[PDB]
RNA sequence: AAAAAUGCACAAAAA
RNA sequence: CCUGGUCCACCCGUGACGCUGAGGCGCGAAAGCGUGGGGAGCAAACCGGAUUAGAUACCCGGGUAGUCCACGCCCUAAACGAUGCGCGCUAGGUCUCUGGGUCUCCUGGGGGCCGAAGCUAACGCGUUAAGCGCGCCGCCUGGGGAGUACGGCCGCAAGGC
RNA sequence: UAGCGCCGGCCAACUCCGUGCCAGCAGCCGCGGUAAUACGGAGGGCGCGAGCGUUACCCGGAUUCACUGGGCGUAAAGGGCGUGUAGGCGGCCUGGGGCGUCCCAUGUGAAAGACCACGGCUCAACCGUGGGGGAGCGUGGGAUACGCUCAGGCUAGACG
């Protein structure tokens, strides 16, 4: 059913970080495209790859993270700490340029879909625009 | 030498338990034949590697690595094995805090000092004909579990387990420490609370002997000299 | 109006000389050298650990009772120190310390801030040639205040000015000894003057 | 050269047929304010003792604590149990806004601006506990970038 | 698978 | 005999035709009510025998509504998994019901236990979520007063909302 | 001219006496039953000072109506269960339009007040002069990712 096709595919990720997985496939848009594009150019995965599923598109993302640690509870640290989504189906969040978010003072990012396409804080900014605020990573 | 081959591995030594699987251990496992999980020993040598290279610095560069098992498999060639390097060791009951709680448990240590300055040694006749039999008991169990742990009155560098499910605690101990754990990983337990990991069968004495005997030799040539081949064959079914 | 009335009791309950009488307080008594403890019955007692609460209270009872003002003035340059453009400790320690009667003080014209007080209000100080006589008044950089010449005579003031020769008042100041004159020259910082109190505690104190 | 600062102790108390026997918690707080700190919760039959262990647990357990001029990189949020700190940056000048609690933790290591609050449960030991791990998970554009890399 | 009802108001301290 | 839901395999058809849902409507244990019937056993009420200080109870002997059927009302409940519905995502182990398969094994829809991660104040939950998320509905906002009063709507009444 | 409130914790300030569950205090927890830092006087301290207290009311502390920023197994909280009206939400591809959204341009957004400077009353309070600006709404020009709508295709949802 997947009333909000974006918020699943973000929550597919936060899920599959948080167990360690290689790699995660969603099923495939041009508007998750547009917002994975951003995701890796900022670092925040490996990056991802088109590919077929019992003949259905999907995006098979390859996931990023830190080294393993010392202490108990080796597990590293994460690349994406924190993902969540903000303009919802149930509310629709429209900021403009101005009232546009800085997420941990600038350390995460803030991706927006504006009329010049999928955006960054920092990305929208300085084209000078704002739009419906996506989601927030850190 | 140093390495070894998969001959006399590949016969007994390659898979052991059922079912009874910790999932993190996919990687390790190549397909399952008999209903019994079998392990990839390719990818047990690629680490073999990474390991043995650990211990041969480790050696090479004078610091300690503690023996421990529990099972009635790896009893016998831990306490031999550890010897042979002049290694500390566990074969009898691992005990609680030995690690986390060390400067307090060798404290018994000292006192099996004490309890050895009388043997033959005189102000032993002048106890009461009770009391000797009970100081010399106190000895006998005190003999029993501190035998390997009496070596390296300061903590080690590693610790290596057979089964790191069998002791966990041991693994938890160290681990609480940042003392690098190695150990021969099975089905039986899980990788990761392992830091330098010797993938294969926990159980089954024979493969317990191959791997654990020129684990010791490459300590040996890494400290200085060699020896020949260690007591193996003697009861072995 | 201003506190009246013993003034060595406070030197001890806070427990450091503030120097809010005149020579007294650097002669071998201040109060502080024969009983350095607080005032009334209690004093010789034990001390028991201050509260959080009445450590920030005190430093600013201290801070405030040095320059002898009330709690009203007192907490209005402190807001007016609030906001600020500032660091806002300092910020409020300039305005303290451009008060009219503090600077009369400061330039020696009087050996006590309460001396300095009814110096400016009886009519005897001058503002850039100017009589005034409030002791809130503040002064400026580039300000000159002299002893008024309607009595420059005045034997309390020269023998506080001839006396006053040997002494080098505060770098944000200067003063004309054979003319009865000086000049405020700049914002005195922390640095610039060293006090007891930690400004640090009397904000948290307004934190409330 | 280390700071210790107790923000608490307690009697407690169990029964015995007899009545009741009491314990002490001490609330321990480590740190050289150059950007080290530890926290650690002693329990002893006497304050002193308590407030000893409290002192020593304190040291052994410990956190990095990124100061920039006095304050932190990031607005951080934690919560441990139902309590819950919000840790925000301040310019300088500001001093730091927090309850006695995180106070304490907070000025043992740098800084001297900050701005908090206390949500949630207000207990003091598990804000306490909430405002280390809040600390323990700063981090800054270096961890940031040698985070995202690759290879 | 039990014979048997009820009990005077307020009340320390172990920093 | 009539009849509802449901699952599996094949991958054939329609082409988003979906989710949820204030109101509305319908169903709704027991007891209760009306009109008939039916009445063996049980058994509120009631009588008697024991017990007890008392015994309007507990045990024993009786025993009428009721329990049963038809039609028509009442609408409540510890009506409970005290856990709204739909969807996607997040280790495994083991028992069991019922489909399909290259019937050791694999696969699908149910029913139970233990458990990864995570969650939780704890107890605990955990692919049958109380985890991670989205949609939409219902509800909470200290305890008592009180689910009472008033009003309104509904019921033959009890009474219900 | 100096007064007023407080000194058990919260909350800054402690001792003697009197009283003896009395007289009394009390914002909340609570003090008083014959040694009372909690009552009343005292000495002594703390706070503010031409004021200090009290009562009443508003906001805050109260993420305690939660948009920001909460909840509903056992704490208050899932409707007894369905079916469904309106409303709310709504999969994959491409175009049109540009309603929402977004950008620039512009009119308006009175003065006072507030914020920022500088000045005028001996300071200040007051008061003057200048600067800084929104938001919203009108108009004009544009942008089209997303939501909308209109058209056309799909099979992964849903039905057969
Ligand atoms: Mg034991
Ligand atoms: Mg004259
Ligand atoms: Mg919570
Ligand atoms: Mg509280
Ligand atoms: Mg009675
Ligand atoms: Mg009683
Ligand atoms: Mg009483
Ligand atoms: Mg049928
Ligand atoms: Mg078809
Ligand atoms: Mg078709
Ligand atoms: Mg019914
Ligand atoms: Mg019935
Ligand atoms: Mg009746
Ligand atoms: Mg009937
Ligand atoms: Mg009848
Ligand atoms: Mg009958
Ligand atoms: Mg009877
Ligand atoms: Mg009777
Ligand atoms: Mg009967
Ligand atoms: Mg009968
Ligand atoms: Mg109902
Ligand atoms: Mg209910
Ligand atoms: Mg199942
Ligand atoms: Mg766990
Ligand atoms: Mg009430
Ligand atoms: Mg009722
Ligand atoms: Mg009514
Ligand atoms: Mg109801
Ligand atoms: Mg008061
Ligand atoms: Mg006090
Ligand atoms: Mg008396
Ligand atoms: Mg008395
Ligand atoms: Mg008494
Ligand atoms: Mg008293
Ligand atoms: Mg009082
Ligand atoms: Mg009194
Ligand atoms: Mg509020
Ligand atoms: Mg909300
Ligand atoms: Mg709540
Ligand atoms: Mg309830
Ligand atoms: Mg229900
Ligand atoms: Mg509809
Ligand atoms: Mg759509
Ligand atoms: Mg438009
Ligand atoms: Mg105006
Ligand atoms: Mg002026
Ligand atoms: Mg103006
Ligand atoms: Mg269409
Ligand atoms: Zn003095």
């Amino acid at each position: 059913m997947l009333t909000d096709p974006i918020a699943d595919m973000l929550t597919r990720i936060r899920n599959a970080t948080r167990v360690y997985k290689e790699s995660t496939d969603v099923p495939a848009s041009r508007f998750k495209e547009e917002i994975l594009r951003i995701l890796a150019r900022e670092g925040f995965i490996k990056g991802y790859e088109r590919v077929d599923v019992d003949g259905k598109p999907y995006l098979r993302v390859y996931l990023k993270y830190g080294p393993r640690r010392q202490g108990p509870d080796p597990r590293p640290e994460q690349v994406i700490h924190h993902i969540r989504r903000i303009s919802k189906p149930g509310r629709r969040v429209y900021v403009g340029v101005k009232e546009i978010p800085r997420v941990r003072r600038g350390l995460g990012i803030a991706i927006l879909s504006t009329s010049k396409g999928v955006l960054t804080d920092r990305e929208a900014r300085k084209l000078g625009v704002g739009g419906e605020l996506i989601c927030e990573v850190w | 030498e140093i390495t070894v081959k998969e001959l006399l591995e590949a016969g007994v030594h390659f898979g052991h338990e059922r079912k009874r699987w910790n999932p993190k251990f996919a990687r390790y496992i190549y397909a399952e034949r008999n209903g019994i999980h079998i392990i990839d020993l390719q990818k047990t040598m690629e680490e073999l590697e990474r390991t043995f290279r650990f211990i041969e610095d480790l050696a090479m560069r004078g610091g300690t690595i503690l023996f421990v098992g529990t099972k009635k498999q790896a009893q016998d060639i831990v306490r031999m094995e550890a010897e042979r390097a002049g290694m500390p060791y566990v074969n009898q009951r691992w005990l609680g805090g030995m690690l986390t709680n060390f400067k307090t448990i060798s404290q018994r240590v000292h006192r099996l000092e004490e309890l050895e300055a009388l043997f033959a040694s005189p102000e032993i006749e002048e106890r009461p004909k009770k009391e000797q039999v009970r100081l010399k008991h106190e000895l006998e169990r005190l003999q029993k579990y501190l035998s390997g742990f009496r070596l390296l009155k300061r903590l080690p560098d590693a610790i290596f387990v057979v089964d790191p499910t069998k002791e966990a605690i041991a693994v938890r101990e160290a681990r609480k420490l940042f003392i690098p754990v190695i150990a021969l990983a099975d089905t039986d337990s899980d990788p990761d609370l392992v830091d330098y990991i010797i993938p294969g069968n926990d159980d089954a004495i024979r493969s317990i002997q191959l791997i654990l005997s020129r684990a010791v030799d490459l300590i040996i040539q890494a400290r200085g000299g060699v020896v020949e081949p260690s007591p193996s064959y003697a009861l072995v079914q | 109006g201003r506190y009246i009335g013993p003034v060595c009791r406070l030197c001890r309950r806070e427990g450091v000389k503030l120097y809010l009488k005149g020579e007294r307080c650097y002669s071998p008594k201040c109060a502080m050298e024969r009983r350095p403890y607080p005032p009334g019955q209690h004093g010789q007692k034990r001390a028991r650990r201050p509260s959080d609460y009445a450590v920030r209270l005190r430093e600013k009872q201290k801070l405030r009772r040095i320059y002898g003002i009330s709690e009203r003035q007192f907490r209005n340059l402190f807001e007016e120190a609030s906001k600020k453009k500032g660091v806002t400790g300092s910020v409020f320690l300039g305005l303290l310390e451009s008060r009219l009667d503090n600077v009369v003080y400061r330039l020696g014209f009087a050996v006590s801030r309460r001396q300095a007080r009814q110096l400016v209000r009886h009519g005897h100080i001058t503002v850039n040639g100017r009589r005034v006589d409030l002791p809130s008044y503040r002064v400026r950089p580039g300000d000159e205040i002299a002893v008024a010449e309607k009595s420059r005579n005045l034997e309390l003031i020269r023998q506080n000015l001839e006396a006053m020769k040997g002494r080098k008042v505060g770098p944000w100041l200067s003063l004309d000894v054979e003319g009865m004159k000086g000049k405020f020259l700049r914002l005195p910082d922390r640095e610039d003057l060293a006090l007891p109190v930690n400004e640090q505690l009397v904000i948290e104190f307004y934190s409330r | 050269d280390f700071e210790e600062k107790m923000i608490l102790i307690r009697r407690t108390a169990r029964m015995q047929a007899g009545g009741r026997r009491f314990r002490f918690g001490a609330l321990v707080v480590v740190g050289d304010r150059q950007g080290r700190v530890g926290l650690g919760f002693g329990k002893a039959p006497e304050v002193p003792l308590a407030v000893q262990k409290a002192g020593y647990y304190a040291r052994r357990n410990m956190v990095e604590v990124p100061l920039q001029n006095g304050t932190i990189p990031h607005e951080i949020e934690v919560e441990f149990g139902a309590s819950k700190i919000v840790l925000k940056p301040a310019a300088p000048g500001t001093g730091v806004i927090a309850g006695a609690v995180p106070r304490a933790i907070l000025e043992l290591a740098g800084v001297t601006d900050i701005l908090t609050k206390e949500l949630g449960s207000r207990n003091p030991i598990n804000i306490a506990y909430a405002t280390m791990e809040a600390l323990r998970q700063l981090r800054t554009k270096a961890d940031v970038e040698r985070l995202r890399k690759g290879e």
